């Protein structure tokens, strides 16, 4: 019913400035506050500020004031947030949200402000790095690969930037026992991750294993064989 | 132990998320005294 | 805001209570509560310190007084396994959120199966090493991991151990990676990993 529709994700150097957007649909935009909320990966929610689209008045958390600024446009049905003097700590989600129901349409009547509807949460990534494709290396347990050891074969995917890496196994035909561990940002400024096939070479589908890795930003493709 | 008395052996208290509970009051811990001749 | 316990991990089907607490910086009606699954936008559960939003199950219940407030979940479901946030109005200027209590509700109890991986020919010919130790099929995420050669290498500034992944196997999993020079694979005659779990 109510729709908040943000910008796509952004990638920046420290010291830069970025602008984020949030289109409104399904409701009369003029009547509502629009709010902006941060979330760093695995941390809590954090309110940054709000705008009244009916005249452009605005309020901020004093923690983000002067770095952040917020603006609105009733011709494009859209709110916008600018974050300036960026840092690595700004590597986070930035949602738009109503805390607003002039009528709490499809949700209630009274609003109590209370953060009723949310946009999809635009990512901003801040690093000293620049666009680069992954290395991929094979993994088999113990000193050389072994018969029982076929049960845990994998890859390490190393030093790519920005996101996303995408991974599949045996040209996308193997999904039984496939597993992936969370990606981590290395001290290099670039991401890394690992993945495994948790099943031994007892079948024609497991006699050999392939880490098929594709990094979208580079257009890099790799079909790494594990033995 | 009886906290707030309701009557007919019922008492009530604020206790464990804490809520008002209502219970038959306990007169004391039981004790079988170790008597022999 | 204070929110407690920092994770709430009781069995499904029970009654379980989250708490949200504050200084006198905030006002008594304007508490609210939210659900977030991994990577999702938050969903408004409770407002008015006690009212459910429309389309939220009657088994959720908010209550409180002064600056001590609560959300009781009842008849718990696996769909509740998420981070849960309270929030409250800072009387007039500002919006303040709670900790994000992870509803890590009881799945299984298990110690880790473990696999250990030395460096490999492509990695070494690329001028690098990274030793890998993998843990899976465990609950809770009570895990501790240590690297050895075969004495100790856990002091290495290049060691890493990523956050845990939950699974359809009703259990957590995790990985440690010990990135190194190829000259460390030339130096050390053996590599090993040791694990502590359930306490």
């Amino acid at each position: 019913e109510v729709q908040l529709v943000e910008s796509g994700a952004e990638v920046k150097k420290p010291g830069a400035t970025v602008k984020i957007s949030c289109k409104v649909s399904g409701y009369t935009f003029t009547d509502y506050y629009m709010h902006w909320v941060q979330q760093a990966p695995g941390k809590g929610l954090e309110w940054m500020g709000l705008v009244d689209p009916e005249d452009g008045e605005t309020i901020y958390a004093e923690k983000f004031q002067g770095r952040v600024t917020i603006t609105a446009d009733t011709s494009t049905d859209t709110a916008y947030m600018e974050l300036s003097s960026l840092r690595s700590e700004d590597t986070a989600v930035y949602y738009c949200a109503t805390s607003s129901g002039p009528s709490r349409l499809c949700g209630g009547g009274s609003c109590y402000h209370s953060f009723d509807y949310w946009g999809q949460g635009t990512l901003v990534t801040v690093s000293s790095a620049s666009t680069k494709g992954p290395s991929v290396f094979p993994l088999a347990p113990s000193s050389k690969s072994t018969s029982g050891g076929t049960a845990a074969l994998g890859c390490l995917v190393k030093d790519y930037f920005p996101e996303p890496v995408t991974v599949s196994w045996n040209s996308g035909a193997l999904t039984s026992g496939v597993h992936t561990f969370p990606a981590v940002l290395q001290s290099s400024g670039l991401y890394s991750l690992s993945s495994v096939v948790t099943v031994p070479s007892s079948s024609l589908g497991t006699q050999t294993y392939i880490c098929n890795v594709n990094h979208k930003p580079s257009n890099t493709k790799v079909d790494k064989k594990v033995e | 132990e009886c906290d707030i008395p309701i009557g007919a052996g019922i008492c009530a208290s604020y206790q464990t998320s804490q809520s008002i509970i209502a219970y038959t009051m306990s007169l004391g811990a039981e004790n079988s005294v170790a008597y022999s001749n | 805001l204070t929110q407690s316990p920092g994770t709430l991990s009781l069995s499904p089907g029970e009654r379980a209570t989250l708490s949200c607490r504050a200084s006198q910086s905030v006002s008594s009606s304007y508490l609210a509560w939210y659900q977030q699954k991994p990577g999702q936008a938050p969903r408004l559960l409770i407002y008015g310190a006690s009212s459910r939003a429309t389309g939220i199950p009657d088994r959720f219940s908010g209550s409180g007084s002064g600056t001590d407030f609560t959300l009781t979940i009842s008849r718990l479901e696996p769909e509740d396994f998420a981070v849960y946030y309270c929030q409250q109005y800072g009387s007039s200027p500002t919006w303040t959120f709670g900790q994000g209590t992870k509803v890590e509700i009881k799945r299984t109890v298990a110690a880790p199966s473990v696999f250990i991986f030395p460096p490999s020919d492509e990695q070494l010919k690329s001028g690098t090493a990274s030793v890998v130790c993998l843990l899976n099929n465990f609950y809770p995420r009570e895990a501790k991991v240590q690297w050895k050669v075969d004495n100790a290498l856990q002091s290495g500034n290049s060691q890493e151990s990523v956050t845990e992944q939950d699974s359809k196997d009703s259990t957590y999993s995790l990985s440690s990676t010990l990135t190194l020079s190829k000259a460390d694979y030339e130096k050390h005659k053996v590599y090993a990993c040791e694990v502590t779990h359930q306490g």
